[PDB]
């Protein structure tokens, strides 16, 4: 039952190792099921993690080749490459199992799964290499372009989902896309659409919100500079 | 780099 | 090459992916050949952060068990988990202590080496001993002790507590006395020993070995602090 399996996913959360927790939230949506916010949160939670870890790994060990001036370097290259992967291999299994069934199934829902589709596009593009990280991006930006429909049609400027939108699609515009100003005028956008808001906020939702809003601002001072 | 979204007893001998 | 696996296990450590560092270095020790000091160290550091990953998991775990021993058929499935985690525990436990008894210990000849893998021996022994119990604990701990004594008779006759492997030793020992034969005041007697022994000798050191001295003999310290507690 999916009850169960929700609940052993928590015990992984809760034990701090998220591989068996993505394996177990991978397995609860095959169901076909609507992943309620909690589950939904849970999954993104495991993915997320799941991949950041090779991530971080990647960005060293490209440091690190970059560092070499030999079978050193060939022997960086190939972890790279090893981790490269693995990490490939898991967007790949998060991205089939959004278009098989979450994406095919409310306005919020459908905005956090093409977001989802759209940031797991864009961790394959900051590993991406030839013409296909054109094909790769052009993928994220198709889900991105979906979601900002969605949302600005459907979703307040209070929601979290609307806000993390814009700052994702401005680091895919600014790391992938080397485009400074695009990247600023979308989250400077957003930015001021929250503060038109800033005391209609949720009890919750204002740390949630600033929280955001101080990252945004943060990138938008990097992006200036 | 740019920055991305958030989330939703004893004394053992230690190492060098 | 093993030459080429140390870098190996260097790029598996800055990445923070202890579990290749691992899986190379266990390659150095098939090379039957004696470790350097520099490449113990690199061993001793990747099977320490892979054991102590899943030693964080089960405590958590456990404890989440005990938390809600109430909630019946979930704390059924929490107790699955939890064993699903300690044989993934003692599996990393028992690939290490293999491959210095098969190894490393039948290889070492330096006094030195001898009680470092002695000491890393006992140590691994007792991570399974607090997961063990009753005569599997019993058979456990007993190993362990046995390799610790067997290590601190050694270092007590080879090495001055002026060098950081012999304080590591006591550091880990009086740990073994207090959390797993449960014998605290045994603990502080061996603890204080080790700690007074260093203290008449102290400024001695050099600046490396003063530093790591320093940084062993403040955690000497404290335990004997928090267990007389």
């Amino acid at each position: 039952d999916k009850n169960e399996l929700v609940q052993k996913a928590k015990l992984a959360e809760q034990a701090e190792r998220y591989d068996d927790m993505a394996a177990c939230m991978k397995s609860v949506t095959e169901q076909g099921a609507e992943l309620s916010n909690e589950e939904r949160n849970l999954l993104s939670v495991a993915y997320k993690n799941v991949v950041g870890a090779r991530r971080s790994s990647w960005r060293v060990v490209s440091s690190i080749e970059q560092k070499t001036e030999e079978k050193k370097q060939q022997m960086a290259r190939e972890y790279r490459e090893k981790i490269e992967t693995e990490l490939r291999d898991i967007c790949n299994d998060v991205l089939s199992l959004l278009e098989k069934f979450l994406i095919p199934n409310q306005a919020e829902s459908k905005v956090f799964y093409l977001k989802m589709k759209g940031d797991y596009y864009r961790y394959l593009a900051e590993v991406a290499a030839g013409d296909d990280k054109k094909g790769i991006v052009d993928q994220s930006q198709q889900a991105y372009q979906e979601a900002f429909e969605i949302s600005k049609k459907e979703m307040q400027p209070t929601h979290p989902i609307r806000l993390g939108l814009a700052l994702n699609f401005s680091v895919f515009y600014y790391e992938i896309l080397n485009s400074p100003e695009k990247a600023c005028s979308l989250a400077k956008t957003a930015f001021d659409e929250a503060i038109a808001e800033l005391d209609t906020l949720s009890e919750e939702s204002y740390k949630d919100s600033t929280l955001i809003m101080q990252l945004l601002r943060d990138n938008l001072t990097l992006w200036t500079s | 780099r740019s920055s991305s979204a958030p989330n939703v007893r004893s004394a053992s001998e230690p190492s060098l």
